[PDB]
Parts: C-alpha cells; sequence; structure tokens
C-alpha cells in the first residue's frame, strides 16, 4: 500500500529554479521545465510531483533509493 | 477520461525506444514488434563465460498502460535450462514483481537478466529440480544447459 492524501501533501514542494533545467526526473526521464512544480523527499531524491505523487500513491519508498518516505 | 494515461505510457516508451536505439545495452537489442508501442520483442546474446555461451535468445516484452509505475511483463519466447525460468518463459527477477520502481527502465531490466544468466539465484527458484541440481549436481547441471543453449538457442 501507498500513502494517504495527506501525508502526500506534507512533503515538500518548490517551483522550478535555474538550476533544475540541467536535471531529469527519473520517472518521466524529461528534464524539468519552468513552470513544473518538484518534490523533494527525505533521502532528497527529487521528482515532478504529478510523477512521484502518482508512485506514493499505491507505494510508500523512493523510486531511486527504495528508503521509506515516511 | 484518464485513461490519458496512455499518453504518459506511451512518451514513457517512446523515449526508451530511442535511448535504447542508440545507446543498447551490452549483446541486447529490443524494440516494437509492429504498430503497438506496448509490444516489443527483444533478443538477449548468452553472456560470454557462461552455459548460454553461443546461444541467442528471444524475449517478448508488454508495457501496460500503467507504465512505468508498474513493471512491464517479460518472457522468455526461446528455451533455456535455468533455474529461475521456466517452460512458460515465467522470468524469476525481484524487479519485475515487487521490487519494481518508475526510475527503471527496460534497459535495465535487460542488464539484470543478461545477469541473471551469468549467476542464477538458485535460492528463489521457479524450476525446484534445476535450482537442487546447480547445487548438488553442479557439473551436470552445466552439462545440460550448455546441451539446451546448443540444441534450443541456435
Ligand atoms: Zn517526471
Ligand atoms: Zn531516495
Amino acid at each position: 500500500r501507498g500513502l494517504t492524501k495527506e501525508q502526500i501533501d506534507n512533503l515538500a514542494m518548490r517551483s522550478f529554479g535555474e538550476n533544475d533545467a540541467l536535471k531529469t526526473c527519473s520517472v518521466c526521464i524529461t528534464e524539468y521545465t519552468e513552470g513544473n512544480k518538484l518534490r523533494k523527499l527525505p533521502c532528497s531524491h527529487e521528482y515532478h510531483v504529478h510523477c512521484i505523487d502518482r508512485w506514493l500513491s499505491e507505494n510508500s519508498t523512493c523510486p531511486i533509493c527504495r528508503r521509506a518516505v515516511l | 477520461k484518464t485513461a490519458a494515461k496512455l499518453s504518459t505510457s506511451a512518451k514513457r516508451i517512446q523515449k526508451e525506444l530511442a535511448e535504447i536505439t542508440l545507446d543498447p545495452p551490452p549483446n541486447c537489442s529490443a524494440g516494437p514488434k509492429g504498430d503497438n508501442i506496448y509490444e516489443w520483442r527483444s533478443t538477449i546474446l548468452g553472456p560470454p563465460g557462461s552455459v548460454y555461451e553461443g546461444g541467442v535468445f528471444f524475449l517478448d516484452i508488454t508495457f501496460s498502460p500503467d507504465y512505468p509505475f508498474k513493471p512491464p511483463k517479460v518472457t522468455f519466447r526461446t528455451r533455456i535450462y535455468h533455474c529461475n525460468i521456466n517452460s512458460q518463459g515465467v522470468i524469476c527477477l525481484d524487479i519485475l514483481k515487487d521490487n519494481w520502481s518508475p526510475a527503471l527502465t527496460i534497459s535495465k531490466v535487460l542488464l539484470s537478466i543478461c545477469s541473471l544468466l551469468t549467476d542464477c539465484n538458485p535460492a528463489d527458484p521457479l524450476v525446484g529440480s534445476i535450482a537442487t541440481q546447480y547445487m548438488t549436481n553442479r557439473a551436470e547441471h552445466d552439462r545440460m544447459a550448455r546441451q539446451w543453449t546448443k540444441r534450443y538457442a541456435t
């Protein structure tokens, strides 16, 4: 099982900033573009909001390092 | 209709197709069989130094509309003598069950499968009798696996 909508909304969220232009969301294999919103997990791995929210709806760990998010 | 996660899956497969053509994993190729982006075919060469050396193995790959949030279905279409691959072509590989991650790619899947051909996991067997033979009568296991590779995969 995955995370409640409340736990998910409690995770960090920031707008794209120019330094993110060089980074790639591992879930959609796409470089961040302006307007995007990025979520940064406790283990410090970052994703598009819609990308990791979709995964955390039915799962509980980081796509990259498999550490528990909570 | 939210079936629009077809768009998510298709965009991701389309990018992976480009990347796996320009930078395929060693001794593997893969691509769509036809017009359906979700149904691929793949060739794997038996890893050099292993009992599968000189084999040419074919795999089916089916992505779901949920990809990459659910693992692709990958099955061997060539017979192979291997304790983690049964006669249905089912592959016992953790990242294809509950160790799947959306950061994985089909290239990574093919690399793991090659790694599994090189080093089987007899602690998690699909073909128990092959695992048991691998651990107790290694030489007999390797003799028969080489005979299978020659007869069924060349
Ligand atoms: Zn993304
Ligand atoms: Zn992580």
